[PDB]
């Protein structure tokens, strides 16, 4: 093409301002291009990921570097618990005197304190001093530029990757688990006990003195001998100070159990042994492939041969291997949804598991982070089912994967989509019923008749891990138990105590509160599922549209005929899901928030009490906490919570103005922009100016897409302010 | 009189006069067999 | 403390990317 | 067989009525694409209760 | 709305569109308030009193409990 | 007890919430008098209190910290009255609904016209049709074993 | 700009030709239908896009079906 | 100084940059090559 969207003629040729808006919003789809060949794409994919890996590691140098330059990493590491950290500073040229003070306090120059969690991390992964920071932040941008020299080399033409290198299995993945995530865990490892354990008992093992400090007195003697058992040796004592030699002890690999006494959270030596166990196993998986060395296994034999003799599975997995070969949609969507489950498991496990010290005090970080994550775990998830929807209309084969399992799945899909949607019935009146029912009676002044429910199920799995105040008495909550038995000699008595241990995370006490917001996430997660599902199974054809693969995952609709076609797309699926994906998010993150809040507060019995019925949370725990956030700035002055309540009114906003796109429609807009521009034509000294691009109406799809992006950024927005105002306001 | 049964048989009256009686009902046995969260 | 040559120095690695970084977005083109 | 007042199920996957039992009303005789014309008792998307069919998409049900 | 927001949150209330600062009064408003209070007398001779005690005039009280007052018209 | 939850009748939060609901319709009977129709009222609100709490004090139910009944369902008939008892009634009573609706629904299946009496229902008919639903659970399995209730693959399905 | 196809099923109603707001479809001599005749769209350059030709169509699936592509000033129904 | 640094930049990437980076992509997409 001639114009700016060089890979699409049709869109260059467009009269309109729509030339500008798609050009912008279909440049990465590299497989829609104008003469777009495999092997290009392939090509140009690998050297956007270079890009993208240059960007991260840019990222993390900044961080590193303004940590180093403007912050306050040394004193925090003096008194870790009486320092608040600091992320960067602040130049605002439009502050007032009375901000810059504000923003100053506890320092001498304004600024803003970090709530991500890198202080903790960094001490205890060894950082102790600024100018190692810098070093780091330092080799960072040198390592990015050298991914950036790569994406350029294998771009030039005696570097291009063939297609066949591309599309190597076998070597690939024995690489990766073996190399990547094997060697790596043990590289990992070896930091942990030649630099890390160190410094948590006070030596200091640098670049300067690694080659001359032997992380174990023994030496490398006990691992080739055989006599393993001397690196678990003389653990530190429970009197253990971190940071410094009182009360040390000498071990390197250890299965102590449970937290570190003063820092409360997980032995370095525990996640020393944890990495190097876990390399052992990579690597020996990464031995599984056939790679140009005879031995091996072949991935399509093993698909092929694996099919139930009973038939109840039809032909099996025949055909899948060459489908996930021959489609990236479908590789991406396996991809993101098993890192959407890591991501919520760091969450979940991260709190529970303290890893890193003196994180656990830090009420505002932990929230952050846990918020964090499963945000982003949420749009992991919706995104694996988008590509899996595309990839059945655009790569998926009805001959190859004939009778294949793949197949039979859309075979039955309508009693997958019609019971999916009975549950989330059940749920859902059920839920909602139960909730009402208890607000109602309360209400009426009977509390009395409420309907709570224990989690016997769940306090019974707690049990089983040890748990005593249920009075379970079962497994390792018993003395008799074989299970008690076995590890009671080797982890279960730290973890015995942590436990049964009222002031940690692990496993915290449920009650019949717990019980209904549990249910309630059941439907957020079914709800949205069914959405996501039925896109993906009804994207290749329906009964309205029994020829909807021919018009693609995203089109405006079908017209008003046949009753009327609107959002009937497979795109408008993911439209439609990512709204319930906020909400069931929204509902995981405030149960966090409230049960912790509580907690910290010393009134856990507010939550027992008050979350059996809805008015609870949006007077105990919304409107209650909402209060340090609202006077952030007042008509009598401002505090350092400005910046988050200004942060909460602007999210609202743009909520709101998103509501806009999503209900006015684009005939209304089209006629008015319309009269607009007669306007212009025919008003004399403007008419001096024209337009080279008619000016019209955003499309229907694209207004969907504004709207979903408007409603979701201030959703996230407003939350954000909240949980780090209203956490930070009170407790800190 | 046919013809007033039939409207009395629409869906719409039949509907109204069966949830009367149903909602009836139940009220009149929470009258008599009031506060219960269990079959005692 | 970082010193201002360090801090110097950092700007020119960044320089450094800065320029690699439009080639290969010129090159992707 | 197609022929008048016989019943037959559709075949045709893009039907509103497929795997369903119509009527056959007329069979055209003239070398028409799609010479049965066969009756349902339900409408369709549309608000229509017929549609013609080739002899093919057609399978006898007695 | 936005810019005064923005004003007080920054820490600086001096730059807001405020009584007690950039003030914008509707003056217009007010004018024609004065002139309802002084009709009673004048343009309207045979009347006794304010048609509202809103544009002008004493605070009716009636069980310890205002029952109208002046409403005053500001920025 | 199982959670660790106390009966009520041996609970001191139980009877601390008792005396404290009944304390607050006596302060406000107190204002009225004698037999003024409001005090009545009053009086006799306090006496359903009395008898509700009563009423779970001589039941099973377990109660927790908070002084409030928590109900158990992991399938101990100990506690059957609290959700096994109740859900076999709404198991039956819905079963019945459900059985009697296909039936007529069916049944005007093959009429004159199958459309009418969906909108303007023949009482008579329905009513027979609604009597017979109290042995709807044998029905339903006697169908299912003579393939009347299952269809088989001569339903309409989507395009793909 | 638009795609506009028509299929063997057509039965030559006219009624999409009668529905067009643009002129685009026309009905042409044919001996596939009883009619004889069948609907062709050959002008095509002047299609918005309005689908009020698939909502005329009477035959079980779409014997005209329009498929939405590049957009030009006559496609996008501009007066300006 | 380096202290400097933050007065001589921000008022560079907030102002100047996005300027001439908007005026390019316009120059760019108003071009018929
Ligand atoms: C040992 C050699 C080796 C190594 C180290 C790598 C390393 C890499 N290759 Mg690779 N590659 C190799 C050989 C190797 N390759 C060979 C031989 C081939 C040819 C067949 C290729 C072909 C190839 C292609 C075609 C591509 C790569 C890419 C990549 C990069 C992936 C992106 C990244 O940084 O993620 C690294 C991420 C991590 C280390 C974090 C891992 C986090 C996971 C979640 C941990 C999970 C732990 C555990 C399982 C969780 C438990 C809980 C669970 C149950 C839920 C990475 C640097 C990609 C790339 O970006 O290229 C630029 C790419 O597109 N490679
Ligand atoms: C590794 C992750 C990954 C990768 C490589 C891709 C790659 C791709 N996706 Mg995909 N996707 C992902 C994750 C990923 N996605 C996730 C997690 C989701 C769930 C949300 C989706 C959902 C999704 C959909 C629904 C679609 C794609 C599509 C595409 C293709 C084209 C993308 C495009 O046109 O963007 C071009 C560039 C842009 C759109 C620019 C993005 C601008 C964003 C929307 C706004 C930025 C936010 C805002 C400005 C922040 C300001 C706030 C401030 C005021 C504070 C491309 C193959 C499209 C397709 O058709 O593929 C076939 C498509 O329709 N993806
Ligand atoms: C408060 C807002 C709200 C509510 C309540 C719902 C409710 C529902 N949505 Mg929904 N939705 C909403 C906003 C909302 N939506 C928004 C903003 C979007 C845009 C993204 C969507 C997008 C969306 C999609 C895409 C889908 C749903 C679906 C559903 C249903 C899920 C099944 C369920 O919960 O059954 C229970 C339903 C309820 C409890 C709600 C109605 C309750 C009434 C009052 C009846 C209560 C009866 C009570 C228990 C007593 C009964 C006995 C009495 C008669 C005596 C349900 C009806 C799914 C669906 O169709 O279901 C299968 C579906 O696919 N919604
Ligand atoms: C997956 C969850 C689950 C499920 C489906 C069941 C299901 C059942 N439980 Mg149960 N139970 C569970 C978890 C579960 N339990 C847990 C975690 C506990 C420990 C707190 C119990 C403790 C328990 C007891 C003590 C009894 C049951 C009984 C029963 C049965 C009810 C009697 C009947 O005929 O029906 C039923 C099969 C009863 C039974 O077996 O009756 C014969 C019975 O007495 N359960
Ligand atoms: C008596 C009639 C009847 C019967 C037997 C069924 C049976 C079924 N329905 Mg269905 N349904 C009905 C009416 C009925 N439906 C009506 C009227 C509606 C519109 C509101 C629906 C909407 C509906 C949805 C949306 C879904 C089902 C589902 C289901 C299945 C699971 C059971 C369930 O959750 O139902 C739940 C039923 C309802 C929520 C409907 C409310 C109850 C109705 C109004 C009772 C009707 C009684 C009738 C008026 C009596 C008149 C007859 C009398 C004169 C003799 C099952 C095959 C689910 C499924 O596919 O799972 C496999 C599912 O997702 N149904
Ligand atoms: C992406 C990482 C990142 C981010 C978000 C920031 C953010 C910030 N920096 Mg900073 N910085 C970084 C990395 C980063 N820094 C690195 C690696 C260095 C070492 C060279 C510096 C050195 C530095 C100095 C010396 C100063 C700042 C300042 C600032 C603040 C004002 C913005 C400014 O003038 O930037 C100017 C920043 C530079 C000129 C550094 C080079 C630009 C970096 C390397 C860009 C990174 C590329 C990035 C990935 C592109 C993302 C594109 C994406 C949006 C698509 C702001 C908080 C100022 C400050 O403290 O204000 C109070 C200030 O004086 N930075
Ligand atoms: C990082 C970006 C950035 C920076 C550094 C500033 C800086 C400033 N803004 Mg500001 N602003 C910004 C973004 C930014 N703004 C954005 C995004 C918005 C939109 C919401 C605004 C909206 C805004 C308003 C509405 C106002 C300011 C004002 C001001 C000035 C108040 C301080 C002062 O002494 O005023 C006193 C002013 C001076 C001492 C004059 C300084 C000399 C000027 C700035 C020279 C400009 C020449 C420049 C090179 C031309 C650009 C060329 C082009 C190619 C880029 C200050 C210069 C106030 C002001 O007075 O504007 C000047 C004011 O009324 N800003
Ligand atoms: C969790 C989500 C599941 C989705 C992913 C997993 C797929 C599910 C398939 C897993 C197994 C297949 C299951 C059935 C499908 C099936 O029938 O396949 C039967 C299959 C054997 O058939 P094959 O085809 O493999 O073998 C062919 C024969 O020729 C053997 O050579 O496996 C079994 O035998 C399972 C029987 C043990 C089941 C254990 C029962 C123990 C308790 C459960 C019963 C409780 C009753 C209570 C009394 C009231
Ligand atoms: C699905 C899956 O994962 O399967 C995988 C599992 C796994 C394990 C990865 C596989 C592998 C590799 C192999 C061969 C694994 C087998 C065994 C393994 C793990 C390693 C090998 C030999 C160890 C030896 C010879 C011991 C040296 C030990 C010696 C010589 C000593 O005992 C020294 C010592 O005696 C002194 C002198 C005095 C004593 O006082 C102290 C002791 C006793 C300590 C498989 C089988 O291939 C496939
Ligand atoms: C659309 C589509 C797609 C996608 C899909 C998806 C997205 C999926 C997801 C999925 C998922 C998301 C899944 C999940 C799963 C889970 C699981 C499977 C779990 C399991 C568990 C187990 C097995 C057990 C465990 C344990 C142990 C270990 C011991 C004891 C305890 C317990 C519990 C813990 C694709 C692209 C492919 C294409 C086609 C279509
Ligand atoms: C307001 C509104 C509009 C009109 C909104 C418009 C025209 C947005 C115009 C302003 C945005 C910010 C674009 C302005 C861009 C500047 C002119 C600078 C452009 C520079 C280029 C080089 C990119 C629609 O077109 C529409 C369509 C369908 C449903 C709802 C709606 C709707 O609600
Ligand atoms: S998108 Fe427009 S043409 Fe299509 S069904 Fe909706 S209103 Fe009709």
């Amino acid at each position: 093409a001639t114009k700016f969207p060089k890979f699409s003629q049709a869109l260059a040729q467009d009269p309109a301002t729509r030339r500008i808006w798609y050009g912008i919003a279909t440049a990465h789809d590299l497989e829609a291009h104008d003469g777009m060949t495999e092997e290009n794409l392939y090509q140009k994919i690998f050297a956007s990921h270079f890009g993208h890996l240059a960007i991260i590691f840019l990222w993390t140098s900044g961080n590193l570097f303004h940590v180093a330059w403007q912050g306050n990493f040394e004193k925090w590491v003096s008194n870790p618990l009486k320092t608040r950290p600091i992320a960067h500073s602040i130049w605002d040229p439009h502050f007032g005197e009375s901000a810059l003070k504000a923003f100053s306090k506890g320092n001498t120059y304004p600024v803003n304190i970090t709530f991500s969690g890198l202080y903790q991390w960094w001490y205890t992964i060894g950082f102790r001093t600024n100018q190692e920071l810098y070093k780091g932040s330092i080799g960072l941008l040198l390592l990015a530029s050298v991914l950036l020299i790569a994406g350029w080399l294998h771009l030039q033409p005696k570097f291009r990757p063939s297609l066949s290198w591309f599309k190597n299995n076998e070597s690939r993945l024995n690489h990766h688990l073996s190399g990547l995530l094997g060697f790596s865990s043990l590289a990992w490892t070896g930091h942990l006990v030649h630099v890390a354990i160190p410094a948590s008992r006070g030596v200091h093992v640098g670049w300067d003195n690694f080659l001359t400090t032997p992380p174990h007195p023994a030496g490398l003697t006990p691992f080739f001998t055989g006599n393993w058992t001397v690196y678990a040796e003389n653990p530190d004592s429970a009197t253990h100070v971190f940071n410094t030699s009182e009360g040390s002890g000498t071990a390197i690999l250890t299965f102590l159990g449970g937290f570190h006494p003063q820092t409360q959270s997980l032995w370095l030596s525990d996640m020393a042994h944890h990495h190097l166990a876990i390399a052992v196993v990579f690597i020996v998986a990464g031995h599984m492939y056939r790679t140009n060395f005879g031995i091996g296994h072949n991935m399509k034999e093993i698909l092929d041969a694996h099919r139930p003799p009973g038939g109840r599975l039809g032909a099996g997995h025949v055909g899948l291997f060459e489908t996930i070969t021959n489609s990236l949609h479908m590789q991406l969507g396996l991809a993101l949804a098993c890192l959407g489950v890591a991501t919520s498991l760091t969450a979940q496990h991260m709190y529970a598991l303290t890893p890193y010290a003196y994180l656990s005090k830090d009420f505002t970080t932990e929230a952050a982070l846990y918020t964090h994550h499963q945000y982003i775990a949420g749009f992991l998830m919706v995104g694996a089912f988008a590509h899996g929807a595309i990839f059945f209309v655009r790569d998926y084969d009805p001959e190859l994967n004939k009778n294949n399992v793949l197949a039979r799945m859309l075979e039955h899909k309508e009693a997958i989509i019609s019971h999916l949607s009975w549950a989330s019935l059940f749920l859902g009146f059920h839920t909602l019923g139960l909730y009402i029912h208890n607000d109602t009676v309360v209400a009426f002044g009977q509390p009395e008749k409420q309907i709570l429910f224990e989690p016997l199920f769940a306090e019974y799995i707690q049990a089983a891990s040890g748990k005593a105040v249920y009075q379970f008495n079962v497994l390792l909550a018993s003395s008799t138990s074989p299970a008690t038995a076995a590890g009671n000699q080797v982890w279960l008595p730290g973890w015995l105590e942590a436990i049964n241990n009222p002031k940690t995370d692990l496993f915290l006490k449920i009650g019949p509160g717990d019980f209904l917001v549990h249910h309630a996430i059941a439907l957020g997660l079914h709800v949205t599922a069914l959405i996501l599902v039925k896109g993906a199974l009804d994207a290749r054809g329906s009964k309205l549209m029994p020829d909807k693969k021919d018009f693609g995952y995203s089109f405006p609709c079908d017209g008003p005929g046949r009753g009327g076609t609107c959002d009937i797309s497979a795109w408008d699926a993911f439209y439609l899901a990512m709204f319930w994906m906020l909400n069931t998010i929204g509902w995981v993150t405030f149960y966090w928030h409230w049960k912790h809040m509580t907690i910290w507060g010393g009134n856990p019995g507010q939550f027992d009490e008050s979350s059996n019925y809805i008015m609870g949370w949006l007077r105990d725990y919304l409107w209650l906490n909402s209060s340090p956030l609202i006077n952030g700035y007042n008509p009598f002055g401002m505090n350092n919570l400005s910046v988050w309540s200004w942060m909460f009114l602007f999210g609202h906003l743009i909520w709101a103005t998103g509501f806009m796109f999503l209900i006015s429609w684009r005939g209304y807009w089209q006629e008015l922009i319309e009269t607009l521009v007669w306007a212009h034509e025919r008003t004399p000294l403007a008419n001096l100016i024209r337009w080279r691009d008619k000016p019209v109406a955003l499309s229907i799809v694209q207004a969907r897409l504004v709207g979903l992006v408007h409603f979701s950024v201030g959703y996230i927005l407003t939350y954000a302010a909240f949980v780090i105002a209203s956490t930070s306001g009170k407790f800190a | 009189m046919n013809d007033f049964q039939k409207y009395l048989s629409t869906a719409p009256v039949l509907l109204t006069l069966w949830m009367t009686f149903t909602a009836g009902f139940i009220i009149e046995v929470n009258r008599f067999f009031p506060d219960m969260l269990g079959l005692y | 403390m970082i010193t201002d040559f360090q801090v110097y120095i950092a700007l020119m690695a960044a320089l450094l990317a800065s320029v690699l970084a439009i080639r290969l977005g010129a090159t992707l083109y | 067989m197609i022929d008048r007042n016989s019943k037959v199920r559709i075949l045709r996957k893009e039907s509103y009525w497929f795997n369903q039992i119509g009527t056959v009303a007329t069979v055209d005789q003239s070398g028409i694409r799609y010479p049965a014309v066969v009756r349902f008792e339900s409408v369709n998307y549309a608000g229509t209760n017929t549609n013609n069919f080739a002899l093919d998409e057609l399978v006898e049900v007695k | 709305y936005i810019h005064n927001d923005t004003m007080r949150a920054l820490g600086r209330p001096q730059d807001m569109f405020s009584d007690k600062a950039i003030q914008l009064q509707p003056i217009f408003a007010q004018w024609i308030q004065n002139i309802h209070l002084l009709a009673p007398g004048t343009t309207a001779p045979n009347a006794l009193a304010t048609t509202s005690y809103a544009f002008g005039g004493d605070v009716i009280e009636v069980g310890g409990k205002i029952a109208m007052m002046p409403i005053k018209l500001g920025t | 007890e199982i959670g660790g939850l106390t009966k009520c009748s041996e609970s001191a939060a139980f009877t601390k919430r008792l005396n404290a609901s009944v304390k607050k319709l006596e302060q406000r009977a107190s204002q009225y008098e004698a037999d003024s129709p409001p005090a009545l009222a009053l009086k006799q609100q306090v006496e359903r209190t009395q008898a509700r709490f009563d009423k779970y004090s001589r039941s099973e139910l377990l109660c927790g910290a908070d002084g409030l009944p928590h109900l158990v369902a992991d399938g101990r008939w100990s506690h059957a009255a609290e959700f096994i008892l109740p859900g076999f009634g709404f198991i039956y009573i819905s079963g019945w609904i459900g059985w009697v609706g296909r039936k007529y629904l069916r049944a005007v299946s093959t009429s004159a016209n199958p459309s009418e009496s969906e909108i303007i229902i023949n009482v008579p008919l329905a009513l027979k049709i609604m009597t017979t639903g109290y042995i709807w659970p044998i029905s339903a399995w006697q169908e299912l074993i003579s393939n009347d209730l299952v269809a088989v693959s001569e339903e309409i399905t989507v395009s793909p | 700009s638009h795609t506009v196809k028509i299929y063997d099923t057509c039965i030559g109603c006219t009624q999409c030709v009668r529905a067009c707001p643009t002129d685009v479809l026309e009905m042409v001599p044919w001996d596939g239908c009883k009619s004889g005749q069948i609907a062709s769209s050959p002008r095509v350059e002047d299609c918005v896009g309005c689908k009020r030709c698939e909502t005329a169509c009477p035959t079980d699936f779409l014997s005209v079906r329009v498929y939405l592509g590049a957009e030009t000033t006559r496609s996008l129904g501009l007066a300006y | 100084a380096a202290s400097f640094l933050p007065s001589i930049l921000v008022p560079l990437v907030g102002l100047i940059f996005p300027a001439f980076s908007m005026a390019l992509f316009f120059l760019y997409v108003q071009t018929d090559d």
